[PDB]
């Protein structure tokens, strides 16, 4: 289950590395454009949070 | 333009770095998929321009 829009939950990330390749391959996802970056050098960047 | 002028154009993708003073405007359909897409632009190929 998800929060609703007006109270959406904000998960926090950290000390670990991510992985994109399973995030690209489920099948249902319809649309996915990220502008500061392209969306295949996700795996070539440090997060900082 | 008010009306917005879109006769000037870039790319947000290319296959490999190109060296100084480069000299061709290849417009072929870009993938980043390991399948080979061909034809119109679809999951993991799209449009460079
Ligand atoms: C000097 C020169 O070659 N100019 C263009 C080049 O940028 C382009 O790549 C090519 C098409 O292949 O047409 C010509
Ligand atoms: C001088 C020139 O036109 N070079 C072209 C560039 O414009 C084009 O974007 C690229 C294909 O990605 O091929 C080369």
């Amino acid at each position: 289950r998800f929060a609703s829009v007006y109270a959406w939950n904000r998960k926090r990330i950290s000390n670990c590395v991510a992985d994109y390749s399973v995030l690209y391959n489920l099948a249902p996802f319809f649309t996915f454009k990220c502008y500061g970056v392209s969306p295949t050098k996700l795996n070539d960047l440090c997060f900082t949070n | 333009k008010v009306s917005g002028n879109y006769n000037y154009l870039y790319r947000l993708f290319r296959k490999s770095n190109l060296k100084p003073f480069e000299r061709d405007i290849s417009t072929e359909i870009y993938q980043a998929g390991n399948k080979p897409c061909n034809g119109v632009a679809g999951f993991n190929c799209y449009f460079p321009l």
